[PDB]
């Protein structure tokens, strides 16, 4: 949850969005874990998705 | 391939025109009284159309009426 | 005559003069977008327009309003080239100024404070290229202009098939630009209905009650009043002397002391002439005629105050007495006549369940949203928002125009939403047509079809972008604190940029540019579609809209349309067509005033054109420009016939204006069956660009327009002389006239070199001028692919001869001499992009290291220390392009593998082999390697070498600019210093950098030297920043996806020759697949010994009535003849005299043409260069309908000293003996289309299998086996092929157990099958069994 919010204030603030190592600084933890976090944080995709 | 498409068109066109063509028949000969209403048939219609049975008045009218219901 | 015309001049047949030369072919795409993104200080469509609609946004009446100031477009983040390689979208940041005002409580309005927040960012919006494409992810895309039904109201039929009665029906539809549909329709009972959107049908009068109309006003509005007087005792009636027409007398109708007509005689012209002329106002009547009449208004009893009769209630002989004795003198009734004014609206009221305003407003609310309760506030608001809200409804200006147009109003602009009047007036007009006065529209007419294109459609996607941000802004402005939040806090970026990114990314109208061919690009950007958003659907309509409509003349091409499931659903834009001010389709014509043909041109929209009488393209006018004949074939109101000399109001501009760019490129089109012509301009675009840009011997004249207007070529910005010519770049020293005062300098054109297209063809520019040659503005500076010398050359013409060759051209198959493949001339260069990805898997990270388990040095030769293939290495199938390994530890190998590892000592590795290797069968040269690395992961060795090399090259490029631009600029300083201080030799001794000091005496020349200084120091500094940014962009972390560490893209240049299987075709719809490639020894030759390149079948020509391919062949034959003549005289070195005498004769030919020519061209240095360019053959032009005629062809055959027959005798190269009969030989421009065989050919023994269904599946591009569908099963069922079928859908596919049991048997040399049960059926049993169903296999 914290991660969606940091990107908001910094969405328009940084013209685009903060780099994957920028929100890492905003957040308290090891900050490379963002990748690790962001990977499982995704929901799986509907296998019956039309291509 | 594709050639058949052209072929298809020709057969269709021919059939439509032919029906139309027939609707005029050929060497006919007869009287002059209109079958609907007896009005005078001029020899012009007799000689343009061999076997005419409808006066110019009726040869519109009916045509006209068909159009209206369309 | 110009400069790149002086080089080579196409001999032009065709008599009709060009009065208007072909405009920019990409006009449509470029124009429309320029309008969308641009400051327009007013409302005309654009970003300004979209804003001004939704804005100003205001909080929930809290008097906290957010208004819109103006907007800006930031510079492109990457330019065109840059944005493509990396894979970003080519976009600009949209910065819009917003002003937040707050009103006091409670306020006679005015502000405590307003913060005027500078330009908040709301996403980046894509930008259009110089050549009319977009870049979405480094991939060029086109936005197809769309054709949809014009906004407005249109009255239609639905005759016949309805109900099987005939009768016909009539319906009206109000179609606004945005907001809900308003449909009005009849039925057999002649009841008027309305349905919003496509929803539940409802009785039409309900909307009047929603507009606060009670029963009385509906009668008053749609009906007349028949006033009934009670004068003395029992009933008089007001009689309109006209009312009785289309009816028979109802009683003894008498007035004025004279009985005009008695009961039972129909009121005709006699009776109405009498009444009108005799002025019959009042007549006495019986009390029984109101037995049917409907009373108009409400009448209540003055004493008891009770309702006697409600409005729209029919009186009776007893009902009259109740309101007659109450003292009522008037009773207003309806005039009902089933021929003229039908009792239609009356019947509708009797079907309406509502009565008052809120009664109807509920029935509307409950229809739109059933299931939930109606409310007073809900029902009233819903209706006011549907057709009367500026926000939720708009017809636009065009909608308002066609609305007013179709309704016979005067205003051409007015309300943007519907009014109580608007809706009523439409219902009125609909009734008129059902009465027999008026006709219906048809969807197909191009005055009722409108064209939208990119500029408009992006506007609409931006508008929806704001309405979903507007809800959010209004929501924040409700609770927003005092002077803390500002207009950026509320407006998010993603919501705006997503609503626009959605469109350009995935849409039926945003597609990959069809780019194998400058014609393919230009024919795509000029394209129409009636499909997709807001248009028709393939399953909807319906042959009428697909068919070619008369209004298509000069707007839409009749012949260039796709040949597939959507024929006529696409079409292609005609050459001279342009989009109307209102957005309709108009075409150019010539104003015929009285009997003279002017040259002042007028653009007439589809509606405008019908009225006038337009002459024909091929019409002879001479001297002043009178029509030669007293009667000329013309077309006026939808038909075509002969017309009087001075009745014609206009005339066709060109013989060409009816076709498309594709269609106009076919020579002798007039002689080609329309069907095959379609295939021609359909396949012409599929022409893959050739190795050597040829040129059509047989042309039409358009090829120069298509080459230039398509971006593929490099066209001179400003006229001047060439300073430097490189295969890389071209520098133009500008002439003084065109050269701007400051910055001086030169135009420098950097050329596009060998690079991948969208369809894997190669797009490469080459210089077509030489050092120090004069070029003028708008000259051809460099040819693209499949363009020569400025002309569009989609292929290569060759010597073609029609005859059976032992069956090697049986159907449309083609037979080709070896000389072609030896000459590498239909050889075609393709560029594939293959990429390698280092990912992150659960087990660990992938490394791009060159340490690969169980591979020899034979592999690692083409690989560098880092693991990437070297640039320049010619590799074939199997060679490794990028070494890669994925973490897979503890394999858990088996005994016999373990024993094997122990015998031969392999250190069974803990890493898998995942390297990118070259696909089997394709083979080419590596020409480029890119490496994209995550920001913050260390660039490996080779990656760092590259980003170092990109740096050294970029520094050289930028400095080359400055060196040429300095010397170009300093060279101008030298010349102005000479004007009042000329020290020619003294000046250029000292250092050139030490020149800026020299001044000048009192004059503007002192102020002119001042100008060059500014722009020098600016070159000095603009160089610096242009070099700086360039350097940062290289080293900056290339940003990738989640899970991915670094990516290597290798670009291959495969050079594919031509082999049996390739599809080839001429421009006349003659397809054919090269069948055998023959030795030159075996080719048909003539008595001069020269073999023939292609042997075509004569049978392909009569059936498919494409006779232009023959004319092309003959004219081509004559065109090579002139070539063979000049080649001999040029080798004879005869001298200018003998040469020029012969050339001059060719360009006249017979008399009456349009060509004109020399001897103006400087009778030596210029004339000789031309002769050279013609010796390969003389380029001729056959305009589309202005083409060459047999006589001109035969005449040009005489000059070439070739037979008029077009035929010669030939000799079989094998037996050497003569061929009976003359055969035709000649030159036909022929294309190789990119259905090249070694792309189609697939095969699979055993491959990948799908997880869900154990079924052959394409995974490593060793593609899935062929699909064996239902029909192929009936094939085997019709034979006895019982086993062939079982094996087909058991072991060959579905049988997870059987397939391996078989393969093992196959190699053991036992052809058997141990089938068992397909997993496809095994899953059904489980899938059924997992429902409540017990499905078993019984018995034994
Ligand atoms: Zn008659």
């Amino acid at each position: 949850n914290k991660l969606n919010r940091i990107s908001r204030q910094m969405l328009q603030e940084m013209g685009r969005e903060p780099t994957p190592e920028e929100l890492a600084e905003r957040m308290l933890m090891p900050e490379d874990k963002i990748r690790k976090v962001l990977k499982i944080a995704k929901e799986p995709i509907s296998m019956e998705t039309p291509i | 391939e594709a050639d058949e498409a052209y072929s298809v068109t020709e057969q269709l066109t021919m059939t439509g025109i032919n029906r139309i063509r027939q609707k005029i028949n050929a060497h006919g000969i007869p009287v002059y009284l209109c079958e609907a209403c007896g009005n005078p048939i001029p020899e012009a219609r007799r000689k343009i159309f061999p076997g005419v049975t409808l006066c110019v008045e009726c040869q519109a009218y009916q045509e006209r009426q068909r159009k209206h219901y369309a | 005559y110009s400069y790149t015309e002086k080089k080579r001049i196409r001999k032009d047949f065709g008599k009709r003069p060009q009065v208007l030369d072909v405009p920019y072919l990409l006009s449509i795409q470029l124009d429309s977008f320029q309008k969308f993104i641009e400051q327009d200080p007013e409302g005309q469509y654009g970003l300004e327009a979209a804003f001004r609609s939704v804005f100003p946004i205001q909080s929930y009446s809290g008097n906290s309003e957010l208004q819109y100031v103006s907007y800006r477009l930031g510079e492109p983040v990457f330019d065109v080239q840059e944005c493509q390689i990396r894979g970003v979208t080519y976009s600009a940041p949209l910065r819009v100024k917003l002003r937040l005002v707050i009103y006091e409580r409670e306020a006679p309005e005015g502000t405590v404070k307003d913060i005027k927040e500078q330009e908040v960012y709301m996403g980046e919006i894509p930008l259009m290229t110089d050549n009319g494409t977009f870049v979405i992810n480094g991939t060029e895309r086109v936005i197809v202009s769309q054709l949809h039904r014009s906004p407005g109201v249109f009255f239609d039929s639905d005759k016949g098939k309805t109900h099987s009665s005939g009768k016909v029906l009539y319906n009206a539809r109000i179609i606004p630009y945005r907001g809900s549909w308003l449909d009005f329709e009849f039925d057999p009972k002649d009841n008027l209905f309305v349905r919003i959107d496509r929803r539940r049908k409802l009785p039409a009068t309900i909307i009047l009650r929603a507009l606060n109309y009670t029963t009385e006003q509906i009668l008053d509005l749609f009906f007349e009043k028949v006033i009934f007087e009670i004068r003395d005792n029992k009933l008089q009636m007001e009689l309109v002397p006209e009312r009785l027409r289309g009816e028979t007398a109802s009683f003894d109708i008498e007035a004025n002391g004279k009985v005009y007509v008695e009961k039972g005689r129909r009121i005709t012209a006699r009776h109405i002439r009498q009444l009108e002329k005799d002025d019959v106002k009042l007549i006495e009547v019986p009390v029984e005629y109101i037995a049917g009449k409907v009373v108009a208004k409400d009448y209540i009893d003055e004493s008891t105050g009770e309702l006697i009769c409600a409005a729209n209630m029919e009186l009776s002989l007893d009902l009259l007495a109740k309101l007659s004795q109450s003292g009522h003198k008037r009773i207003e009734t309806l005039f009902t006549n089933d021929l003229d004014h039908g009792p239609y609206i009356s019947e509708t009221l009797r079907v309406d369940p509502t009565n008052d305003r809120l009664s109807a407003l509920v029935e509307i609310y409950r229809m739109m949203r059933p299931g939930e309760p109606p409310t007073r506030e809900a029902a009233e608001s819903l209706f006011e928002n549907l057709f009367f809200s500026e926000d939720r409804y708009d017809l636009s200006a065009v909608g308002r125009m066609k609305f007013n147009r179709s309704l016979l109003r005067e205003e051409i602009e007015g309300s943007g939403i519907l009014s109580k009047d608007d809706i009523i007036d439409v219902m009125k007009k609909l009734i008129d047509i059902r009465n027999g006065k008026g006709e219906v529209d048809d969807i197909d007419h191009l005055g009722n079809r409108r064209i939208r294109s990119v500029g408009e459609m992006a506007e609409n996607q931006f508008r929806v972008g704001l309405v979903r941000v507007e809800r959010a802004v209004k929501e924040r402005l409700s609770l927003g604190d005092l002077d803390t939040l500002m207009p950026q806090d509320m407006i998010n970026a993603k919501p705006i940029s997503a609503a626009v990114k959605e469109f350009f990314g995935s849409s039926q109208l945003s597609q990959f540019m069809d780019q194998n061919n400058p014609l393919s690009e230009i024919t795509h950007k000029r394209r129409i579609s009636a499909l997709g958003p807001g248009g028709l659907t393939r399953e909807r309509a319906g042959f009428e809209v697909r068919d070619v409509h008369p209004t298509h003349y000069g707007r839409v091409c009749p012949i260039e349309t796709p040949e597939g499931p959507n024929i006529g659903l696409i079409n292609s834009l005609s050459v001279y067509a342009q989009t109307n001010e209102y957005g309709f389709l108009e075409t150019p014509y010539r104003k015929v005033t009285d009997g003279v043909v002017t040259d002042e041109i007028h653009y007439l929209s589809a509606i405008e054109e019908g009225n006038y009488v337009i002459a024909q393209a091929n019409s002879n006018l001479d001297e002043e420009g009178h029509f030669v004949e007293d009667l000329v074939t013309c077309r006026s109101k939808g038909e075509s016939s002969l017309f009087s000399r001075d009745q014609v109001d206009y005339m066709d501009v060109s013989t060409q204006q009816v076709v498309s760019v594709g269609a106009s490129l076919i020579p002798f089109l007039e002689h080609d069956d329309a069907n095959r012509a379609l295939m021609g301009a359909n396949m012409q675009r599929q022409a893959v660009p050739t190795l050597r840009a040829d040129k059509p011997l047989v042309g039409t004249g358009m090829e120069r327009a298509v080459a230039v207007d398509s971006g593929v070529t490099a066209v001179a910005k400003r006229g001047g002389v060439v300073q430097y010519v490189d295969a890389s770049r071209i520098v133009i020293k500008v002439n003084e006239d065109e050269m701007y005062p400051g910055e001086a300098g030169i135009d420098i054109y950097n050329l596009t070199k060998y690079t991948r297209s969208n369809q894997n063809t190669c797009i490469n520019q080459m210089p077509c001028v030489s050092l120090g040659e004069p070029v003028e503005r708008g000259d051809v500076l460099a040819d693209g692919p499949s363009t020569d010398l400025g002309e569009l050359a989609l292929g290569q013409n060759m010597r073609v001869a029609f005859m059976p060759w032992n069956g090697y051209n049986f159907e449309d198959s083609i037979l080709v001499s070896e000389r072609v493949v030896q000459e590498d001339r239909f050889t075609t260069i393709h560029i594939q992009e293959l990429a390698c990805v280092s990912r992150d898997t659960k087990l660990g990270p992938e490394e791009i290291t060159a340490d690969i388990p169980n591979v020899g040095e034979a592999a690692l030769s083409k690989l560098d220390e880092s693991g990437i293939v070297y640039i320049g290495a010619e590799v074939t199938g199997g060679d490794i392009l990028v070494g890669k390994v994925t973490p897979k530890g503890e394999t858990q190998l088996t005994p016999e593998e373990k024993l094997l590892r122990a015998i031969f000592g392999e250190k069974a590795s803990d890493v898998k082999d995942s390297s990118l290797r070259v696909p089997n069968g394709v083979s080419g040269t590596v020409i480029d390697v890119q490496v994209f690395t995550r920001d913050g992961v260390e660039k490996d060795k080779r990656a760092l070498e590259i980003e170092e090399m990109q740096l050294k090259q970029a520094k050289k490029d930028l400095s080359e600019e400055l060196q040429i631009l300095e010397a170009g600029l300093f060279s101008r300083i030298r010349a102005v210093l000479v004007a009042g201080g000329v020290e020619a030799e003294k000046l250029d001794k000292l250092p050139r950098d030490r020149w800026l000091e020299l001044g000048l005496t009192d004059e503007e020349k002192q102020n002119q030297l001042e100008q060059l200084a500014e722009q020098y120091d600016e070159l000095k500094h603009e160089f610096e920043k242009k070099l700086e940014a360039k350097r940062r962009k290289i080293t900056q972390g290339d940003d990738l996806a989640p899970g991915v560490l670094k990516i290597v893209k290798v670009y291959l240049a495969v050079k594919r020759r031509i082999q049996p299987g390739d599809k080839m075709a001429g421009r006349h719809g003659n397809k054919g697949v090269i069948s055998k490639i023959n030795p030159i020894e075996d080719m048909p030759y003539d008595e001069n010994g020269t073999p023939v390149d292609i042997v075509l079948n004569p049978l392909g020509v009569p059936s498919r009535m494409n006779i232009g391919q023959i004319l092309e062949t003959h004219l081509g034959m004559a065109a090579k003849g002139i070539g063979d003549k000049i080649n001999a005289m040029l080798k004879q070195q005869q001298e200018v005299a003998k040469l020029r005498e012969f050339i001059q004769r060719a360009y006249d030919l017979g008399a009456d043409v349009r060509q004109k020519v020399d001897l103006s061209t400087f009778s030596d240095e210029e004339v000789m260069r031309l002769a050279e360019n013609l010796r390969k053959g003389m380029p001729i032009a056959t305009p589309v309908f202005d083409g060459a005629k047999e006589a001109e062809i035969k005449e040009l055959l005489k000059l070439g000293d070739l037979p008029t027959s077009g035929q010669i005798r030939l000799y079989d190269g094998r037996t050497g003996e003569q061929f009976e009969r003359p055969v035709t030989v000649g030159y036909m421009y022929m294309l190789k289309l990119n259905h090249l065989v070694d792309d189609k050919m697939h095969a699979r023994s055993t491959g990948s299998y799908s997880l869900v269904t154990q079924q052959p599946l394409g995974g490593k591009a060793q593609f899935g086996g062929q699909r064996f569908g239902e029909m192929e099963v009936w094939a085997l069922e019709a034979y006895g092929a019982a086993y062939t079928l079982q094996e087909m859908l058991t072991v060959k596919s579905d049988d997870v157990n059987g397939r391996t049991k078989m393969y093992k048997n196959i190699v053991d040399g036992n052809h058997q099958m141990e089938p068992g049960m397909p997993e496809s059926f095994n899953v059904l049993l489980k899938e059924i069994r997992s429902l409540g169903i017990n499905i078993e296999l019984e018995d034994e």
